[PDB]
């Protein structure tokens, strides 16, 4: 009592309700980096202009 | 003009050139500990971004 599977019909991707746990960590990767500290605040006009030599502005 | 003019003058010369003398001491020390440590919004050298790696199932199963 079999049926032979049409062309096709037996490549379909298809779902499993298995009952194993989630593997948290497949890659078994570390803890990571923190990023670099953020940019925050309001661009004020550079303190005393460029500051470069004797430009005064 | 009298004194007042010259006097209050030269101080606003002293005050705005000491504040950029040490603004320049801190630049340079702030821009070797920002080369040194890298924990600084600039001096940051590029790296490969993640969004360019595919986390798309492979062929082979351990990858």
């Amino acid at each position: 009592g079999w049926v032979r599977p049409d062309l096709g019909e037996l490549s379909k991707v298809t779902k499993v309700k298995t009952d194993r746990p989630l593997p948290e960590n497949p890659y078994h990767s570390r803890a990571r980096p923190e990023p670099n500290p953020e940019a925050e605040g309001d661009l004020k006009p550079a303190k005393h202009g460029s500051r470069l030599f004797f430009w005064t502005m | 003009d009298g004194p007042e003019k010259n006097y209050e003058k030269t101080m606003a010369i002293l005050q705005i050139e000491a504040e950029k003398a040490e603004l320049r001491l801190k630049e340079l020390e702030v821009r070797r500990l920002m080369r040194a440590r890298g924990d600084g919004p600039w001096y940051q050298y590029p790296t490969i971004d993640k969004a360019l790696i595919d986390h798309s199932p492979k062929t082979t199963p351990d990858n």
